[PDB]
């Protein structure tokens, strides 16, 4: 488990928006639309999302760019 | 005396006041 | 979904719009077939079906028939749930007044028509008629006439003169008047004649009618023509066990209303005399008023039940109404509770959870996981599996519990640490295992206390629990930076017994390679735990770039400290473990560990600390015996000398020499002295009792006695308790409070007799009662404090205000009681920073003064620091992140969005428990340090002897040392002797000056916060200048002010029969003491200003709290004060539309007249107003919070007559409506919506 979230508060300032971005990521994960970016050591979506945040590879802007790319991918699905 | 859960009625005047267990 | 909520008066058309049918009978059910009788209080035609999708007759019975109206029973077929939504109405024969607008303290109907309440009530009772629309007659359109006047009145004019009696008359009065007409005239009236009464009735009535007309609600709607009824399922008649039925008393009240209205209609159709129909109109009014709000009338008795009946307002208001008991607080699913146990083996971030509780709790997740893994065919099969409790489901519970935190809470929730998140650890049994270090945060003893657990369901809740409410994330208290995870009793003892030195033990003075050798030595029994030794140890220091360096050395220590060094993380110095490790220092160890290495190590450090403390406290074998208590043999000698003195004073008092009271006081003094003597004797006998021999004859050390260790270590006890286990035990008082004439001469080590125990029983009862009732009073104070200031959040980071407050080391006229570093740390500067001679700018205007800058200011030593405060914030409807500061459990600055007012209220509330409802019983300046005399605000004159004597009352004395700081401040009275003056140097302890000198503990805070004035207040003059006296002796002898460059039209009327203090021929500043006694904070603000009154309040409450030794930062009281002054009264309207005496909140007039000031038009002047917490709580725009708190009836009536619309900003009302909080996570979301 994750004993301290201090590092996730370090990489994303405003230790609240960490909760919001990590909830968005854990919703992307639990609802099986996406998959983890870090190895899952039998952790639930919560700690997996937090570990993604700690390594500095997931925050608001990265997830938003991914969503804005999926929007245009579905627009290309118009065929 | 200390560890405030009941007060200390018995003291010289001026002491803050216990607040004794 | 939806936005802002509106409230207004109900048009009868609107009442019928909510209503689908009119109830015309008092019947409820058929009494054999419990089907509803149409059409009554319970009716299927008006309201709906009893059973889902079924007609009452059953002709259109099938479920496909959706929306069809039956024609044999007139029933619409839908779910029975709509039997809880749909409304009905009743058409009243005679008009009826709404008791809420009649009996509201500012009677809405009465104040509306400029009419007293007694006359309106006398009219409603048919005691006297009243005129309406007289045209051109002798009387005005409103007047009162008795029946013998109404007799020969109509004989004068049969027409053009309408005069009715009762509620119809009030309705005709409300309908006849159109308020534009009666407003245009009030304009001129309030313009011409001054007459304070005139402006008061003006402001109130004119504001009433203008805000009235703005909305659109008509006055006639204060009189009820149609009456809406509550849906039946909200006041059900559901059958109970044994054939008996249960119903709300609402049904009885509606029944009486229907019965009496129908009887009135029948009497109208029967041509009844006027006496009977008037009696019936009065009775119908009584019934309607009893329905709306029972209590302002005869308080209708129940049926066969002696208690009154619950009305609608009784359903709404009160601590048990739907506001306090349902909307603010509610029962929750997925929750449990149990007794708690210890579970020391736990790491900090977890708790022991019983198996059965976790099974019953996580049932839905268990079902979902079981059917997801295919172990269960369907959900029914999963429930069957868990009801069988098959062995496979325990591993599934392991899976669902691993990363799913739970929330733990204790019953007396005071601060936010009253709830904390832990990781579940499955435990056999039925008790919850709570980590011991958190008990201090919970105030949770193991004396039977029970705790509750809750399960965060949604992903957002789990992440909020792991990131915010986690036990590891919350170590520093919010009220003060002090840690809340401090070891409590057993671990403190263990570490104290470990780290300690005796004069001799096994292997004293030998040498070891390091701590591992110390462990090998101790565990094998060759070396003792405590022994003066030198050992090579490796300490670590981050140095010179942040790069970690390490140095080893040979340190003088003991074996215990060497062994303990293995636990200490890398960065700390060995000096921290070389002392005796009292609790006070065992806290500072963890504090420095967090400040240096961070949270991640500090957590495991605390875990290992608790582990080793429990382990070595067990190994120590500490105990307590009957012989562990010292009894000095000098005790009886002191007792004997004391009683010889008492027989001496009895000799002297018997032969009429010493007076009664003087002799009594002298006995009291000598008994107190004897108590102190016995205490010091036993303490010197016990403290260094240990006489021991080491390579020599004798030496003495700090004692190894068990109870003395328990006392000194801070683990359990203090000096007083040890004194009372051993020596004579003080002196108590009688119920009057008069102290006893014979103190107890026994200790619990000895055996008390009857008298001593009987006298101690008094104080025991007094103190226990104080606790039991003061706790409830303190909770009440906490509630008031949250309600006054909770809607405050971090709306925006900055506002740009340069205003701030000056900070200096606090001195009350003695020595410094709190350093400037405690008052300025963690706050943003408010100005440039210079040395006394403007050498250069050390710190800028916006650097957060964290530890580095605090130390840097300590080097320069300038002690007048202007710092930013919450009250001076320019932000509108919120607080800027810079003016608040940085304080939090975390060390960084406050985040953009955290709700700070609630935290402030909780921080003030937690020390409320430690306070006391009732108190226990109760020549010149002597400088302490060495410094220089500095006389400030003093007139001086050289007398005959040459000693400087003081001729001013406001004289202050400062001690300026060689650096330039001020550590000693005193107040010197008028007529003092100064062998020195301003400019010379004095020694330490040297007497600088001489002169002749000639009841509630906790509510001392509540009276202060409520802005309540003292019982006998002092007075403060209005403006600077010379003062004098004037006109003689009629209740008041006048005080004439005198200014310098102008005349004073001001002249105060001070009663001469109270002694004055102002000098009749001396100058006095605005706010100078014209007499004595405590002062009222509102006037303090009105004269001195804002910063003065907030400084007064924060300093006074800081004194009251500091006396009990509770650390609280000034920020919380700062924000409370900012919310207290929120209202202000306009003075000049200028180019604005404000009223000359209107009270509006500061921020609103601020932004409005500031935009008008940016415009060319002249602004409006105002005067800051001080409202008490229980009064400033009402000055809240969104009334829903005001009705959650303070009395709901009048709040709703006021906001309804105003047509007040509510956009539900702030928190409490969002909590009512049940959506996201605009403070925490939701703020982001809310920031997305409020901007949208
Ligand atoms: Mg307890
Ligand atoms: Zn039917
Ligand atoms: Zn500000």
């Amino acid at each position: 488990a994750r004993v301290t979230v201090q590092d996730a508060v370090e990489k994303i300032g405003n230790r609240f928006d960490l909760v919001l971005v990590a909830a968005r990521r854990a919703r992307q994960m639990q609802v099986g639309g996406k998959d983890p970016l870090v190895p899952e050591e039998n952790d639930k979506t919560t700690v997996i999302a937090l570990r993604e945040i700690e390594e500095g590879l997931i925050n608001n802007q990265i997830l938003d760019v991914r969503e804005r790319q999926e929007q245009q991918e579905q627009e290309a699905a118009e065929l | 005396g200390g560890a405030g859960h009941v007060p200390e009625y018995f003291v010289g005047i001026g002491t803050p006041i216990s607040f004794y267990g | 979904e939806f936005d802002a909520i509106k409230i207004a008066l109900a048009s009868p058309d609107m009442i019928r719009s909510w209503s689908f049918g009119e109830v015309k009978k008092p019947e409820t059910i058929n009494y054999r077939t419990f089907k509803p009788e149409r059409d009554g209080l319970f009716c299927a035609r008006i309201f709906g079906p009893v059973k889902d999708y079924e007609c009452l007759c059953g002709k259109y019975k099938r479920l496909k028939h959706r929306g069809v109206i039956c024609e044999k029973c007139g029933v619409e077929v839908t779910q029975t749930k709509v039997r809880r939504e749909r409304m009905g109405h009743i058409e009243l024969a005679s008009p009826t007044a709404h008791i809420w607008f009649l009996k509201s303290l500012p009677s809405r109907i009465g104040l509306l028509l400029d009419m007293p309440l007694r006359d309106i009530e006398r009219v409603l009772y048919f005691e006297s008629y009243v005129v309406i629309e007289g045209g051109m007659t002798n009387l005005e359109r409103q007047q009162i006439l008795t029946e013998e006047q109404y007799l020969d009145a109509l004989e004068e004019f049969g027409d053009e003169f309408d005069a009715k009696m009762g509620a119809e008359a009030i309705q005709a009065l409300l309908k006849s008047m159109d308020l534009e007409q009666e407003c245009e005239q009030l304009r001129e009236e309030l313009n011409e004649t001054n007459s304070e009464t005139k402006r008061k009735k003006l402001t109130k009535r004119i504001k009433l009618l203008e805000a009235f007309v703005q909305s659109g609600n008509k006055p006639e709607w204060m009189i009820l023509t149609v009456l809406p009824v509550l849906p039946p399922d909200l006041r059900p008649l559901v059958p109970l066990d044994g054939g008996r039925f249960a119903t709300s008393d609402l049904n009885d009240l509606y029944r009486r209303v229907i019965n009496r209205n129908n009887r009135l209609k029948r009497l109208l159709d029967l041509a009844a005399p006027d006496i009977i129909v008037r009696n019936e109109k009065r009775m119908l009014q009584e019934a309607v008023d009893a329905l709306l709000d029972n209590g302002r009338r005869g308080r209708a008795i129940t049926g066969s039940n002696k208690r009154p009946l619950k009305s609608l307002a009784d359903m709404i208001k009160g601590k048990q109404g739907r506001f306090r008991q349902n909307l603010l607080g509610k029962r929750v699913d997925y929750s449990g509770r149990s007794v708690i146990t210890v579970g020391p083996y736990l790491r900090l971030h977890q708790c022991g959870l019983p198996k059965k509780m976790a099974l019953e709790l996580f049932k839905p997740f268990i079902y979902g996981k079981l059917e997801l893994r295919g172990l269960a065919t369907t959900i029914k099969a999963a429930k069957k599996m868990v009801e069988r409790e098959e062995a496979v489901v325990w591993d599934i519970l392991d899976e669902v519990i691993r990363e799913h935190p739970v929330l733990l809470n204790r019953a007396p929730t005071l601060h936010r640490l009253g709830i904390q998140a832990f990781e579940p650890v499955l435990i056999e049994g039925k008790a919850i295992q709570l980590h011991p270090l958190v008990c201090a945060a919970y105030n949770a003893d193991f004396d039977g206390d029970q705790m509750a657990v809750h399960v965060p369901l949604t992903l957002e809740a789990q992440l909020e629990a792991r990131a915010l409410m986690m036990s590891t994330n919350n170590i520093l208290s919010p009220a003060n930076g002090e840690p809340i995870i401090v070891p409590s009793q057993d671990v403190v003892l263990g570490l104290y017994y470990m780290t300690r030195d005796c004069v001799n033990a096994k292997g004293e003075g030998m040498v070891l390679t390091g701590p591992k050798e110390a462990e090998r030595l101790y565990r094998s029994g060759l070396a003792s735990l405590h022994a003066r030794v030198k050992v090579r140890i490796t300490e670590y220091e981050k140095d010179a770039n942040g790069e970690l360096v390490a140095k080893t050395s040979l340190k003088d220590t003991t074996v215990g400290r060497a062994i303990l060094w293995m636990i200490v993380p890398k960065g700390l110095p060995y000096s921290i473990v070389n002392q005796a490790l009292g609790k006070k220092a065992i806290s500072k160890m963890l504090n420095t560990c967090y400040r240096i290495l961070g949270l991640k190590p500090t957590v495991i450090f605390a875990d290992q600390i608790m582990y080793t403390g429990f382990a070595y406290a067990a190994r120590s074998g500490a105990s307590v015996g009957i012989d562990d208590m010292v009894i000095p043999e000098k005790k009886h000698e002191i007792i004997s000398e004391a009683e010889a003195e008492v027989a001496e004073i009895q000799e002297q008092f018997q032969s009429g020499l010493v007076t009664a009271g003087e002799r009594y006081n002298k006995v009291i003094d000598i008994w107190a002295a004897a108590n102190d003597r016995v205490s010091k004797a036993m303490m010197d006998n016990l403290q260094t009792e240990t006489v021991i021999n080491r390579d020599g004859q004798e030496e003495k050390q700090v004692s190894f006695n068990s109870i003395y260790m328990m006392a000194d270590s801070g683990a359990r006890g203090s000096a007083a308790q040890i004194r009372q286990l051993a020596g004579m035990r003080g002196l108590m008082a009688k119920p009057d409070g008069s102290i006893i004439e014979t103190p107890i001469t026994a200790n619990f080590r000895e055996g008390l007799n009857v008298l001593q125990y009987f006298i101690s029983t008094h104080g025991a009862r007094k103190g226990l009662a104080d606790t039991a009732l003061k706790t409830a009073n303190s909770g009440y104070l906490t509630r008031r404090l949250v309600d006054v200031a909770q809607d405050l959040v971090v709306t925006e980071d900055d506002c740009g205000t340069h205003e701030g407050i000056m900070m200096t080391p606090v001195i009350e006229g003695g020595d410094v009681k709190e350093p400037l570093r405690d008052r300025v740390l963690g706050r943003v500067t408010a100005e440039d920073v210079l040395k006394p001679g403007t050498a250069d700018i050390l710190v800028p205007r916006n650097t957060l003064l964290h530890e580095q800058w605090c130390d840097l200011l300590e080097e320069n030593s300038v002690d007048a620091v202007k710092v930013r405060s919450v009250v001076s914030c320019d932000t509108d409807f919120g607080v800027c992140a810079h003016c608040y500061g940085r304080d939090l459990a975390r060390g960084h600055i406050i985040n953009k969005g955290e709700a700070i007012g609630v935290i402030a209220a909780q921080s003030i509330g937690e020390p409320g428990t430690q306070l006391t409802m009732r108190t226990f019983h109760i020549s010149s300046i002597q400088v302490k340090n060495k410094g220089s005399i500095k006389l400030s605000n003093v007139k001086s004159v050289v007398n005959s002897s040459g000693k400087l004597v003081i001729t001013s009352r406001n004289t202050e004395l400062k001690l300026i040392d060689e650096f330039g700081r001020t550590k000693e401040s005193y107040k010197v009275p008028y007529g003092a002797v100064l062998a020195k003056g301003d400019g010379e140097q004095v020694a330490g302890g040297e007497t600088v000056a001489n002169w002749d000198p000639h009841t509630g503990g906790l509510p001392r805070v509540a009276d202060l916060f409520e802005a309540r004035r003292p019982k006998e207040p002092a007075i403060l003059a209005e403006i600077s200048g010379i003062v004098s006296f004037g006109k003689e002796t009629k209740g008041k002898r006048r005080l004439v002010i005198t200014p310098v460059d102008g005349s004073d039209p001001y002249e105060e009327m001070i009663p001469k029969w109270r002694q004055l203090n102002v000098f009749e021929g001396e100058r006095v500043e605005r706010g100078d003491v014209i007499s004595d006694g405590p002062e009222a904070p509102h006037d303090i603000l009105r004269l001195r200003g804002v910063h003065a009154v907030t400084r007064y309040i924060v300093n006074e409450v800081q004194d009251v709290y500091r006396l009990q030794g509770v650390k609280i930062n000034d920020k919380h009281i700062e924000v409370i004060v900012r919310q207290m002054l929120r209202k202000a009264t306009i003075v000049n309207a200028g180019s604005s539309d404000f009223l000359e005496g209107e009270q509006v909140e500061y921020s609103r007039v601020k932004i409005a007249n500031r935009e008008l000031e940016a415009n060319g038009k002249v602004g409006a002047t105002y005067s800051r107003d001080l409202l008490g917490i229980t009064k400033a709580s009402l000055a809240t725009e969104s009334f829903i919070s005001a009705a959650s708190f303070q009395e709901t009836t009048r709040v709703l009536t006021e906001a309804a007559v105003a047509g007040k619309r509510d956009e539900l900003r702030g928190l409490k009302e969002n909590v009512i409506v049940g959506r996201l909080i605009p403070a925490g996570t939701g703020y982001a979301y809310h920031q997305d919506r409020m901007r949208r």
